[PDB]
Order: structure tokens, then C-alpha cells, then sequence
């Protein structure tokens, strides 16, 4: 019933969907062998949308593991709560992207989509009521970006009106890991503008500021990075998940924030994030939860909110609160923050609230954001492409499998475009 | 015999629909399993041996909604097939609603409906729940009104809806919804209830001095508003209105059928100790602009007509000493075609109060329905919104993309226009 | 009917309404809940029943004293409404109280006048408390009785006022707000009862014997002399004086309505039994200048008229005695257009006794009110203050900054010079 | 409900702000872990003026500790009641002013101060009704003295029509700490002249002849100076805090006080101050306070009254008190000393009774007097400031962190401009 499939790419989609699986078994009560022990009936009404019923009473996700290295899926199943997964769900190749986008969409994936196709073939025909799927992969390497972007191709032309939902780990200028990242994010963008309903930028830069400044987090290692964009990731879908006094499913959010099919570029966020010895001191009630939300320190992305102006703004919020207080909050930051919003779209905010709060919180946030902002974000990967594409750097890397200069023309003329017409509704 | 069908349709018609079920079971005696331990045949129809069924019909395109009602308290009042779910919510569509998902859920919900009127013998019209701003309360409506326009035809058809509020709004797709659905609402509705979310927010938070309402206070007052409207049929008292009268003396041209409702005495529980409840501060408080159902001013509208819904320990020469005071009052003011714009009707039966809710118990209380002008700038403001949206054809892709024109909206957008002249040219002096 | 709203505007006020409060609920046995285990209809509104809320209103642009109010032994008695409270105080200044922090607190306790006012079929008029010293009981005080003189109009308006004394005061800024709010009050007001602290004071001291009085006494005889003046309309007596017969007999000319209240005898439980208190020697003692709560000689003032108001075992032969007495004294003198000058009222009813109270027992008790030229003294003393602190513009642009002129300061300059004229002039021999 | 948001700038600003924040816990019943444990009702009927209420039924001060080093930051918050401030309102940088104005108001206050901005905007923005401002700060550092300054600057242009109160301890030529004690004050006092709603000058020497002569304290530390000076901070504001027969809130007394708006600058005073020795044989009554605030000795700035003219003068009196006799006290004060007392404003005193005493005493009082006798206390800096200037010592530190001898040149003027005014008002 609105089910949802799961598909993770490369190493770092990998280890988000872990930690999201992690979270979500958290929420519905799902031990580390997949049998339920959880207290509220309200776990298992809507256990459906994230997994299957085997025998026994045993629950497996809808989860679709997908890389090259095999060591990922190694280290995914040999973790916790890792052996819930399907064994077959599991696909893999021998050799490995090597960061390059072209050896993951062209010469080792294609070898591999048809065997990802074929599960996700069975598992969405296994579902009762589809509405989409969900990806998550970062932008950096070959097999993420490269055949992550393949496999949301193959699944936009097999299922067009279902819901493409993708958490993509964008590149950022400070937090740099591989050489050839604006090449790989340059061509993955080029593909996910015209094959997703929407797109969360996560980026590692504004995940290790959270864990600075807000969280006060002395050594985070990855797994707070994806413990972080787990909780956003099960924000989005708590509505689909459990009641609420207002529902509001992926295709709400996507139809209440893509006025014009390409922006559909979110900025997300989550709140309360409070440090350990600072989380005695805090109030917790829902104008904190709005002024932490709004806060561009908060924000998921390595782009400033005030640089910009946001199209439309989504607050799916959590647990037992009052919609007055909700709404009239959300009223209060369109006003006073006039200039921030587009003048065009009265009521840039779109509000849901759901009863059951993430464990050990009371009520919970999650922002997404359509700003004006991410023209900043594409243009940094725009300009380093630009530098390493006057001098041909790397380009014989890619040539070597296939491609050619004229793709990497298009995807930067694509970039541009997108980046202009950001600009263009900024006015 | 003078039976109702209540439909609810959208997450809001729901809700407000479990309040109104609540608080009619709680009037009737009946109990949340169906038993009582006469009167109810307006809206209870008796099945079998000491089982009341409610002539309800509860539809919706996400399943979630109803099922707290089907696995809450009153899961035995009702009976699966008035319990309507589909598969895919509108998401704030009217295209969604009205075309690709309510077509394949028009049906089951027509035939129930025929199935729960052919029971009944003097079924007086229907109640239709639901919001604008939605996409199932607004395609979905307009689908079932189209509908039950065609099928029943001169059987009333009362709509209660949440207006959007001038600045508390949860969607921004609403103005397109709300300029959608009015564009059938006017020529398939009969008469159609306004009420605003910011107003009753408002009147919460003065009234009944709530720091933090939800939604299910709101369904609370809406809910009271219903029970006061229909406790003619469900009950007796020295002047009865029925529905048909009641649109006779209320809707002065057919395109004009859109009353503001409001309720008094809301108070809370200290609030009332300290109050003389009379029928004349009542009947006062009933037109003074703050507690108004719906965010607008009828200080720069004029009134059509009013009708005033007493029940409780009311006698008609006090209420026709009220109307007397209202009509000496400047502010106030009434339109010149209607010389006198008072239909009133007492009832015995008190206002009753759902345990737990914050309305105190009173001896009398006051609905008043106000065909007024005041209307006319809200829809103004909505008109705005939706040419500010429509100027750059903002979010018009999610509606044509699955089988709506252009023309639709045009075709909206000059409707309203002709309906706000209308208004205009209706209040203007002789 | 026969009923008369009473206002408290400012800490002075207020504290004064708290202690009027107390002793009407002590005169009328209504316990401090509203629970009496008639007459009382004048300043209490049945509701419900057994529940009487006071016809008062409490404003303030603080929150202390209304809070302290709403958690005191009187919570019960008033609803929540009726104490109406701001934000910010207006700091001892007449801009704040009359311009920006008074605008947006006027509408609603003009509100909660208009549902107090239309509840009674009697008013008889306003009993506004407040000071001439403070930024709220000057400002707010001169916007509300002006609000009240373009709403109501023939009403009456009675005010009491803590004028300020010659030597004893609490505010440097104080004689600005005090000329301020009367070139307002010498034409929204019908007639302003004055009163000083420092005579208060002096009575205590010498007559009360207290060495150490607080407000808390002065409230109570404040409360004393607003029951005497009320008396002869919350009961019966041999002579009845109304509010309109109060201000005719009492204000010979529209802009000279600035009485002085004098109240016999006030003294110890002690002193009280070895003092035969006669009405012949009451009556002396309210013209002793010693005895007058206002700081100002009446010997070298000009008696207009006075109001002499007995409760208790009186009967008029030894009232008529007292006042043959009075007229055969020289050292009191009256004006020769005034052949008569005496309004008599004599009440059956004996004045009551707060509990934990200074003052004692008695079987009579007089309050009279005479309208003499004793104040122009005050009114010279205040302008001469007034004038030497405006020579060098001292705290000025703390009015200034906050929607006001000195141009406006200078007219009420010149308005206090005409009114000193026009009592010099009333006062001489034709 | 007309709270106040308190700061404290420099080492001096952070203990007095620190030993202020315990003694009005104390008189508002919080435990040092932020609980509360009070008796009466009217210790939580005005608990917003100053506390956040915190989740947990605890509370938090809305006060913002400010500096350059760390090191007060770490001794504050060490210290008992440390814990109860929010650890992010602690703001603090590394390198510190060193003593230098100009290196706390044009580039290393000013680099930091943007965070502070944020920090009062939040506490301003969290609030109900704010009505204004305390800044507890120095005059002879760089840190208390220019960065505070420099954020009373910035206050007073984001809030314009807010009331400002700097309790700020001016330079003495005896008791002089430092070497550049005049620069650093005159470069405040300037713009303390136009953007402090009204200013409390307290001093070294006042404090610690109070402490020899009335006191009787052998060897008093800063704690007690620290701790006259909170006590008066707490009787400025009892009137807000707790109910009385006559309110006065702090602007009543600023319009009562300040009669021409460049005269805000005060002697603060409390009573009664006696030692433990003649504890038992002073008796307690209401004209014994008035007579130890009124005389010289009892002043908080080493300036006599005798050899000026008082303005205004305020009295905030506190405890269960009579009112005859308090005016009466007042009016043979103002007849007795009538040469003492400028003879053009009528009233010269004004009186505020509270109800509720501090802690351990039933009747306590707190003299505020506007006097002529301010004057000299700015004649010593300005005669220091320009012995210094003539020879251009220790200039060049100023010069060299990015002033110009001209700022200097002017502030003086406006000193000296300020010193005429009160002269001539003096007459
Ligand atoms: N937020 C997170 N980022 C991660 C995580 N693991 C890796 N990364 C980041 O992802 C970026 C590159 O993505 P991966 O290393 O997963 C490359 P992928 O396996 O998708 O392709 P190939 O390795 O070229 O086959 C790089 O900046 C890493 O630091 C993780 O758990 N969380
Ligand atoms: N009354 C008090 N005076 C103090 C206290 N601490 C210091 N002082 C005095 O204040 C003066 C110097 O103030 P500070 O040491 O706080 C200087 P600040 O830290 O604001 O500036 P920098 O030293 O340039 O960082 C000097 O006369 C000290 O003796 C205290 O707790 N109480
Ligand atoms: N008064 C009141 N209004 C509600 C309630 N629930 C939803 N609404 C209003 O309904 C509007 C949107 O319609 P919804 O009811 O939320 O959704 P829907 O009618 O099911 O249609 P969909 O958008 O397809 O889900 C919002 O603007 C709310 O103001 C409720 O419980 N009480
Ligand atoms: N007789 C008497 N006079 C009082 C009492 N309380 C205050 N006053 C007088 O009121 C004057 C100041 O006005 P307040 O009532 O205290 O204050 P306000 O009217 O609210 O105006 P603000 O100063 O803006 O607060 C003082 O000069 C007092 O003389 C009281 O209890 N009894
Ligand atoms: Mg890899
Ligand atoms: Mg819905
Ligand atoms: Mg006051
Ligand atoms: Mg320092």
C-alpha cells in the first residue's frame, strides 16, 4: 500500500541506506533478525511501504543493494542489523567504477543494470500499490553518480509515473575526496535534471558544520554524516508511514514545490539538533523547532539560503503539536522574512504534521527547501569542470570506454541552463 | 422520514465528519458500538435489533484517514462499505481528484449513496465535508456534486467547507484548488457554509482562551455548528426550519449561496460562570465582527439575510426584542431589497457537551447563517493569489499533465470575475 | 435599573477600586466568590445563579496590580475580561497614556464598557478612579472619558482623582501629566471629586492617630466617601440625592465642577467612646479646614455650593439645626448669588466597617461636598510649578518623542489661566 | 512581559554580571542547577523578566557572557551558579584586546561581534515584550569598554526605541589599574553619551570606601564590590520583578530622571549597609535608610554631592513599608538641603515602594541621583586624557590598529561638551 522500493549506489549510498534501514527498523520496531518487537500498533498498519512479508513472521526490506566493489555489501551485510536484507537483493559486480562516470553507465554497469533491473522488476511487481522509488547515491565516484544516474534512467522509461526520489551526496569546494568529482557530478546532474521528481543535495561540508557548530560533536565519523541523512530521509516519509492530523505523501511534497519540472532541487534540514550539554538548556517547542529549521546554519548544503530566494519551503512535521502554533509560525517567517521568498508564490510554505515523533523526541522537523540558492552550489561544479575541460584534463580517462567531448559539452550546457534559469525565477 | 446523508470527503471532511459523529451519538444516547441503552432517525438508521447505523458515507483517496476510524472507537458504528479508501492521494490536485483517481472511486461512492438513500423514505438532501484547498475536497466534490446533481436533482445538497485563510495556509497549490472547485460549487450546490481556519484559530484563541488549538477543536466547533443546523429535524421546538425553507429564506439568487455561519455563546468553562448568557448578548455577539467563522469584515459588506438558529431555554418575544435592537444598530446594515432579513427558529433541545472539549455547558446558543458581502474580498484575495500564481503558469504542469486544459483555468478565473461582479452589482443601492 | 459603571484606570485607581469593592461587598454581604447566603443591583449584576460580577473595569498598562488582583481573595469576583491589562506601563508620561501606548488598548475596553453598559436598563453613569500624577491615570484616563463623552453623551461622568499635593509627591515629571489631563477634564467630565495624599495623610495622623498609614488606608477612606456618595442610591433614605440632582445642585456654571469631599467623623475606636458624635458636631467638623481631604484653606476661599450626604440615625430637624449653625458663622462664608446653598440627603442605613479597618464604628456619618474657591489656590500653586519647570523645556522631549507638541503643551497652559480666571471671577461680590 | 536581556562585556562586566545572576537566583529561589525551589508564588509570577523558561521545569538566564578571553569564560562558568547560562551565549575569542580600545572596537571586537549580534537577535526574537537592554562592562580595558561600546552601537540601531542601561565602572585616579585607564574611558564616554538610554557610574574607590568605612571589612576582594553592585542591579529592577504600592518600571524612572536625554549619568547607592559589630545596635526604620542614602559617603561614585546640585533623584524602596512616612522623610530631605538640590524642577525626588525585601533583610532601599557632581568625576579623565595627548603617549597603539588622533580629538570635545552642559545646568 504506496509502497516504496529502495535502491542504494556505490559505497556512500550504501552506507546511508544502511543507517537508514537502521533508523527505520528504530521506528517500527524491527529487531536485527527482522521480527517485530515493537509496542504500538501503529508500527505495523503501515509496515508495507518499506517492507515484505516473509514466513514467520519476518520482515525484509524493500531495499535493493547495488555496487560494483563487493567489499561494500560485505561490510553492509557483516554490520548491524544487515542481515535483514534480502541475500539476493544483493548484486555485484568484480572490478569496480575506479571513480570514472563513464566505466559506471557505460562498460561494467550496464553488465549489472540488467541484473538490478530484473530485481527491481520482482520487487515492484511483488508490491501491492506502488508510488515510487527511492535512490541514494553521491555524486563523486563512478559507481554512484555513474550508474546510479543509469539505473533512474532505466526506471524512468519502465515506470514513468511512478515518483522518482533521489538523496544524492553532492561535491562540495572545502570537503574534496576524488580528483575527477566535477566531471562525475557534471554528468550525473545532467541526468538527474530530466530523470527525477526531486532531489535532495546533501553534501558533506554542511553535514560536518551540523556536527561543529550544532551538534558539538568532537570526532564525527560517517556515521553521524548518515545517521543525519537517515533522520531527514525518514522525515520525509513519516507521513506515508503513520497518521497525522495532515498527510502529506512524496507526490504532495513534489507537486507543492516543483512550480517548473527542473527545479525540484531540495535543500534539506532537520531539527531539533541539539548538543549533549546544550540540549538541558533548550526549550523544546515548535518555535524552536522553526527557528532551528530555518537557520542556514542548520541547512544541509553547502549553499547559503540568504544568498537567495526560496520557491517554496516544506515543514513535514512530528509528534503531538498544535496546527495553530505550526501554522501561524510558518505565517510569521513568510512575513518578516519578505524578501526571502518569492513574491510571485503567496504561501511559499507547505506544512504537514504527523503524531508519532522520531524515538527519544517528543516532535521533530524535517526542512526541505526549493531555493534560488543551489545556483551557487551547480556553479562551483560548473566552473572546476570548466577549468579541467579547456586543458582536456582527465578527458582521456573517460574517451577511453566510449564517451566523447561533445557529452561533456552537453552536460555542461545543461548545468549552465539550469543554473540560469535558477537565476532567471531568483529575479 | 426527514432523513440526511452526510458525506465526507477529504482528510478535513473526515475529521470534521468523527466530531460531528461524536457529538450526535453523544446527543441521541447512542453509544460508540451502535447501542442505545424516535429522533434519531434523521441521521441513525435503526438495522436490525437495538443497532444504529449512521446514514454517513466516508471517502477518501489515501487509506490512513479512515483508518483510524476503522480501528478507533467507533469502528462499530459504522460498517465498511460507507468507509470509502482508495489507493493514491490527490495530493493536492483537483486534476488528480476529479480526473485520473476519482474516476475509478465515483462509482462505489454513488451506488453507496444510493444504497443509503433508497433505505430511507424522506431524505431531505445531503451534507458535503470537506476543504478547498485540498485536492480530493476539491476535485473529488466537484465530481460527486456533478453526480448527484445529475442523479438526484431537486434534493438539497447543503456544502460545509474550510475556506483558505487570507494568511494561514498549509498548501500552496490552494488558490488553484479553491478558484477549481467553486467553478462547479456555484451551479451544483445549493447552499455552501463557509468556514475559515484563521478565524476560528482566532475565535479559540480570545473565546476559548486555548494558547494551543488543534485541529480537533476546530472539528469541535464545526461540528456544533452542524448539530445546531440540523437539531430542527432532530429535534422540536417553537419554530422549526427545514432545509428547504431554510434555502428559500437564505439564498436570494441562486448564484448567491454562500452564507458565513457563526456560533454563540463560545465560551470556556470559567468564562461562563461570570456571564449573564442572555438572548439578546448573544444575539449581539452573533453579528460583531470577531467571532465571525470566516476571516472578513461585515462592517464594509451589507447583509441579505440572516438566519437565526436559537436553541436551548429560548422564548420568541425576547429574540424578537434582539432583532428589534440589531435593526436600530448604524453598524449593522441590510441590504434595501429585503425589508425584513430574520429567519428564526427556537428549539428546546440545549446544546450538549462532548466530555473533554473546551465549549461549556450553556443554556442557549445561537448558530446565525449571514448571506452577507463580506465574501466578496475574500474571493477578491483569492483571485489575487491565483493570477499572481497564474501569471507565470506556477505549478499549471501538474495539472495539465495528466488530462486538464488551460481553458479550465481560464474558464475558472472569468468565473469568478463574473461572480465577484455579481456580487458588486447585487449590494450596489436602488 | 439604577445602575452606574465603575472605571479604575492606573495603580491609583485600581487600588482604590480594590478597597471600593471590598467594602460594597462588605455593605451588601456578597462574599468575596460572588456568593450572597435587591439593592445590590446598582453595582453588581446578577448572573446566572448566585453569582454577582461587579459593574467595574480594571485597566492598566501594566500587569502588577491587575495580576495581583487576579490572584488575590477577589479572583472570583471578577471575570477575566473585565481586567483588562497592556503591556508596556506608560512611565509617569501623558504621551504614552494618551498617544502610542494607549491607542491599541482603547477599542477593547471600550468594548468591554459597551457589553457592561447595554447589560443595565438604568444607567445612571460612569465612576471613572484614577490619578492626576501618573502617565496612564492622566493620559488613558482623558482618551477613555473622551471616547465616553463622543459615545454615550448625556451620561453622566463622575471621576475621583489623587490630586497632587503641594509638598507631598512622588513624581518630578508629575505637574506636566497633572495640567495635561485636565485641560481635557474641564469639558469630558461632569464632575471631577479631588483628593490629596497629603490630607489624607494629616487626617490619619491627627484624627486616626496611625503614625504609620499606607495606601491601603488611603484607599479605605477614598472607598468611605464613594460609598457615601453612593448610598443614597444603592438604598433608601428619608432624603434621596440621584447623580443628575447631584450635579445640579452642586455645579453652578459647566466648567466649575471640581468639588472637595470632606468625610465626619472618622476616628479611632478609642476616641470614639468619649465622643458623643452628635449630627450638630458632624456637621461642624466637616467645615473645619483641618478635616478636608483636599490641602487647601477654605477661609480664604468663597463657599458656592455644598452637598451634605447623612447616613445613619438621622433625622432632618437636627440636619436642618446643623445647617441654621453653619449660616450663622462667619469665618464660613458663601456667595452672595447663592441664597441657598445647601443639598441635603439623609440615608437610614449607618456606614460599615471593614474588617482589620482603622476607622471605628458609628451611628451617623456625613460626607459632604462643597464646590468652593479653595481650589483656585491649588489650581495657582500647580501652574506655578507647571510654569517654573516648562521655562527651561525639562523633560519635554520625553513627551515630544512620543506624538506630541508643545504647542498642545501651551494650550493647556492657557486653558489652566482661564480656568483660574474664571474662578476669580466667580468668586468676587456683585 | 517587559523582560530584560543582560550582557556582560570584559572580565569586570562577567563577574559582576555572574555575582548578579546568583543574587537574583537567590532572590528568585533558583538552585545553581537551574531549578526552582522558591516559597512564594511571587517568585514565579515575574520570572520571565529575566529567566527562559527551559524544558523540564527548570529555568535559564536570558543573559549573553561576552569576551575576548576564554579564560573568564572558563572562571564564570567554574564558579557556582556558572551552570545555568546557556553554553551558547558564551561568546569568546582567543586573542583578547589587550588593553586596547581600538583593538576592541574596530578589529578584533568587531570581527567577533557579529556572533554576539546573532546571539542578542535570537534572545530579543525568543521573548514576549522586550523593553530594553543591561550591559554590565568596564571602562579602562579594550574588551569591556570598546566591545561593548561598540555593542550598544549596534543595539541601539537595531532597537531604537528600546531602554539601555550600562552598570559600568569608571576609571579612578587613585585606584587606577592600568596606564591608558583616561583613553579607554573617553572613548567610551563618547559614545555612551548619545547611545546609552542612561548610564549607572559606579567606582573602584566609592566601592571600597564602603567597605572600610561603613561595612567595616578588613580585607574586602572584588566579590564584595561585586556584590554591592549586584544588589543595587537587583533593587533597579525589584519594581518589575515583584509587585508594590507604587510601581516604577526603568523607563519611569528614565523619564523621571533624565530631564535633557544627554544627562543619564548616575550615582547608584543602597541601604542600609552595616557591619556585623553594629549590627544590634542601629535601629530599624525608614528615616535611618533615607539618611544613609542621602549622604556622602553611601555613593558609588567618588563624587561628593555637596559640591553639586541633584537633578532628580530616585528611591526605590523595598519591604513593607508605610508611605506617609516615607514622603514626609523626602519632603524635610528636600527642605533641609535645598541649596543641595536644583531649584527650577520642583519635586526633585521620586519615590518607588516595593513590597518584597531582598533575601535576609525586611526593609532595603537603592538611591539613583542625577547630580552636577558627575562633572568632576569627568574632569579628572578629561585632565588625565589630556596630559596624555599633548605628548602623543601611547598613541601609537590606537594609531597603528586603525584610528586616527582626530577620534580622539573629538571625543574629547564631546566630553568636554558634556561637562559645560552640566556646569551650566548647575549654575
Ligand atoms: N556522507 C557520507 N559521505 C560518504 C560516505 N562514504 C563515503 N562518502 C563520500 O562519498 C564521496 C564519494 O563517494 P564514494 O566514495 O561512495 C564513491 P562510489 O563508491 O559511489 O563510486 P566508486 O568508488 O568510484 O566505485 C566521497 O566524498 C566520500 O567521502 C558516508 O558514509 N557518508
Ligand atoms: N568592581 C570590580 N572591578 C573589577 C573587577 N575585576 C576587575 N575590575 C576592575 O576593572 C578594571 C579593569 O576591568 P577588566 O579587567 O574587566 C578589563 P576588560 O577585561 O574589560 O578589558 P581587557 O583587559 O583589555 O580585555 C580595573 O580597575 C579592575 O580592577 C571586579 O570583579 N569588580
Ligand atoms: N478545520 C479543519 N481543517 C482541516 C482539517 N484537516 C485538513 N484541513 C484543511 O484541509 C486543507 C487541505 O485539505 P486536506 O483535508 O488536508 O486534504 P484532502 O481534503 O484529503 O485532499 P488531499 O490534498 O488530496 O489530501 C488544509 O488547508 C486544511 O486547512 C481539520 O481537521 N480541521
Ligand atoms: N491615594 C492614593 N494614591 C495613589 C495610590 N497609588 C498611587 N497613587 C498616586 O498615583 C500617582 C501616580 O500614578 P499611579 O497610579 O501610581 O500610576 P499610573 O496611574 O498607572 O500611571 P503610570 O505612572 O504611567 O504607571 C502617585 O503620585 C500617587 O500619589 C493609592 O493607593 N492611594
Ligand atoms: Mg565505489
Ligand atoms: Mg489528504
Ligand atoms: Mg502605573
Ligand atoms: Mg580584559
Amino acid at each position: 500500500m504506496r509502497e516504496i522500493v529502495h535502491i542504494q549506489a556505490g559505497q556512500c549510498g550504501n552506507q546511508i541506506g544502511a543507517k537508514f534501514w537502521e533508523v527505520i527498523s528504530d521506528e517500527h520496531g524491527i529487531d536485527p533478525t527482522g521480527s517485530y518487537h515493537g509496542d504500538s500498533d501503529l508500527q505495523l498498519e503501515r509496515i508495507n511501504v518499506y517492507y515484505n512479508e516473509a514466513a514467520g513472521n519476518k520482515y525484509v526490506p524493500r531495499a535493493i543493494l547495488v555496487d560494483l566493489e563487493p567489499g561494500t555489501m560485505d561490510s553492509v551485510r557483516s554490520g548491524p542489523f544487515g542481515q535483514i536484507f534480502r541475500p539476493d537483493n544483493f548484486v555485484f559486480g568484480q572490478s569496480g567504477a575506479g571513480n570514472n562516470w563513464a566505466k559506471g553507465h557505460y562498460t561494467e554497469g550496464a553488465e549489472l543494470v540488467d541484473s538490478v533491473l530484473d530485481v527491481v522488476r520482482k520487487e515492484s511487481e511483488s508490491c501491492d500499490c506502488l508510488q515510487g522509488f527511492q535512490l541514494t547515491h553521491s555524486l563523486g565516484g563512478g559507481t554512484g553518480s555513474g550508474m546510479g544516474t543509469l539505473l533512474i534512467s532505466k526506471i524512468r522509461e519502465e515506470y514513468p509515473d511512478r515518483i522518482m526520489n533521489t538523496f544524492s551526496v553532492v561535491p562540495s569546494p572545502k570537503v574534496s575526496d576524488t580528483v575527477v568529482e566535477p566531471y562525475n557530478a557534471t554528468l550525473s546532474v545532467h541526468q538527474l535534471v530530466e530523470n527525477t521528481d526531486e532531489t535532495y543535495c546533501i553534501d558533506n561540508e554542511a553535514l560536518y558544520d551540523i556536527c561543529f557548530r550544532t551538534l558539538k560533536l568532537t570526532t564525527p565519523t560517517y556515521g553521524d554524516l548518515n545517521h543525519l541523512v537517515s533522520a531527514t530521509m525518514s522525515g520525509v516519509t513519516t507521513c506515508l508511514r503513520f497518521p497525522g492530523q495532515l498527510n502529506a505523501d512524496l507526490r504532495k511534497l513534489a507537486v507543492n514545490m516543483v512550480p517548473f519540472p527542473r527545479l525540484h532541487f531540495f535543500m534539506p534540514g532537520f531539527a531539533p539538533l541539539t548538543s549533549r550539554g546544550s540540549q538541558q538548556y533548550r526549550a523544546l517547542t515548535v518555535p524552536e523547532l522553526t527557528q532551528q529549521m530555518f537557520d542556514a546554519k542548520n541547512m544541509m548544503a553547502a549553499c547559503d539560503p540568504r544568498h537567495g530566494r526560496y520557491l517554496t519551503v516544506a515543514a513535514v512535521f512530528r509528534g503531538r503539536m498544535s496546527m495553530k502554533e505550526v501554522d501561524e509560525q510558518m505565517l510569521n517567517v513568510q512575513n518578516k522574512n519578505s524578501s526571502y521568498f518569492v513574491e510571485w508564490i503567496p504561501n511559499n510554505v507547505k506544512t504537514a504534521v504527523c503524531d508519532i515523533p522520531p524515538r527519544g523526541l517528543k516532535m521533530s522537523a524535517t526542512f526541505i527547501g526549493n531555493s534560488t540558492a543551489i545556483q551557487e552550489l551547480f556553479k562551483r561544479i560548473s566552473e572546476q569542470f570548466t577549468a579541467m575541460f579547456r586543458r582536456k584534463a582527465f578527458l582521456h580517462w573517460y574517451t577511453g570506454e566510449g564517451m566523447d567531448e561533445m557529452e561533456f559539452t552537453e552536460a555542461e550546457s545543461n548545468m549552465n541552463d539550469l543554473v540560469s534559469e535558477y537565476q532567471q525565477y531568483q529575479d | 422520514m426527514r432523513e440526511c446523508i452526510s458525506i465526507h470527503v477529504g482528510q478535513a471532511g473526515v475529521q470534521i465528519g468523527n466530531a460531528c459523529w461524536e457529538l450526535y451519538c453523544l446527543e441521541h444516547g447512542i453509544q460508540p458500538d451502535g447501542q442505545m441503552p424516535d429522533s434519531f432517525n434523521t441521521f441513525f438508521s435503526e438495522t436490525g435489533a437495538g443497532k444504529h447505523v449512521p446514514r454517513a458515507v466516508f471517502v477518501d483517496l489515501e487509506p490512513t484517514v479512515i483508518d483510524e476510524v476503522r480501528t478507533g472507537t467507533y469502528r462499530q458504528l459504522f460498517h465498511p462499505e460507507q468507509l470509502i479508501t482508495g489507493k493514491e492521494d490527490a495530493a493536492n490536485n483537483y486534476a488528480r481528484g476529479h480526473y485520473t483517481i476519482g474516476k475509478e472511486i465515483i462509482d462505489l461512492v454513488l451506488d453507496r449513496i444510493r444504497k443509503l438513500a433508497d433505505q430511507c423514505t424522506g431524505l431531505q438532501g445531503f451534507l458535503v465535508f470537506h476543504s478547498f484547498g485540498g485536492g480530493t475536497g476539491s476535485g473529488f466534490t466537484s465530481l460527486l456534486m456533478e453526480r448527484l446533481s445529475v442523479d438526484y436533482g431537486k434534493k438539497s445538497k447543503l456544502e460545509f467547507s474550510i475556506y483558505p485563510a487570507p494568511q494561514v495556509s498549509t498548501a500552496v497549490v490552494e488558490p488553484y484548488n479553491s478558484i477549481l472547485t467553486t467553478h462547479t460549487t456555484l451551479e451544483h450546490s445549493d447552499c455552501a457554509f463557509m468556514v475559515d481556519n484563521e478565524a476560528i484559530y482566532d475565535i479559540c484563541r480570545r473565546n476559548l482562551d486555548i494558547e494551543r488549538p488543534t485541529y480537533t477543536n476546530l472539528n469541535r466547533l464545526i461540528s456544533q455548528i452542524v448539530s445546531s443546523i440540523t437539531a430542527s429535524l432532530r429535534f422540536d421546538g417553537a419554530l422549526n426550519v427545514d432545509l428547504t425553507e431554510f434555502q428559500t429564506n437564505l439564498v436570494p439568487y441562486p448564484r448567491i449561496h454562500f452564507p458565513l455561519a457563526t456560533y454563540a455563546p463560545v465560551i470556556s468553562a470559567e468564562k461562563a460562570y461570570h456571564e449573564q448568557l442572555s438572548v439578546a448578548e448573544i444575539t449581539n455577539a452573533c453579528f460583531e465582527p470577531a467571532n465571525q467563522m470566516v476571516k472578513c469584515d461585515p462592517r464594509h459588506g451589507k447583509y441579505m439575510a440572516c438566519c437565526l438558529l436559537y436553541r436551548g431555554d429560548v422564548v420568541p418575544k425576547d429574540v424578537n426584542a434582539a432583532i428589534a435592537t440589531i435593526k436600530t444598530k448604524r453598524s449593522i446594515q441590510f441590504v434595501d431589497w429585503c425589508p425584513t432579513g430574520f429567519k428564526v427558529g427556537i428549539n428546546y433541545q440545549p446544546p450538549t457537551v462532548v466530555p473533554g472539549g473546551d465549549l461549556a455547558k450553556v443554556q442557549r446558543a445561537v448558530c446565525m447563517l449571514s448571506n452577507t458581502t463580506a465574501i466578496a474580498e475574500a474571493w477578491a484575495r483569492l483571485d489575487h493569489k491565483f493570477d499572481l500564481m497564474y501569471a507565470k503558469r506556477a505549478f499549471v504542469h501538474w495539472y495539465v499533465g495528466e488530462g486538464m486544459e488551460e481553458g479550465e483555468f481560464s474558464e475558472a478565473r472569468e468565473d469568478m470575475a463574473a461572480l465577484e461582479k455579481d456580487y458588486e452589482e447585487v449590494g450596489v443601492d436602488s
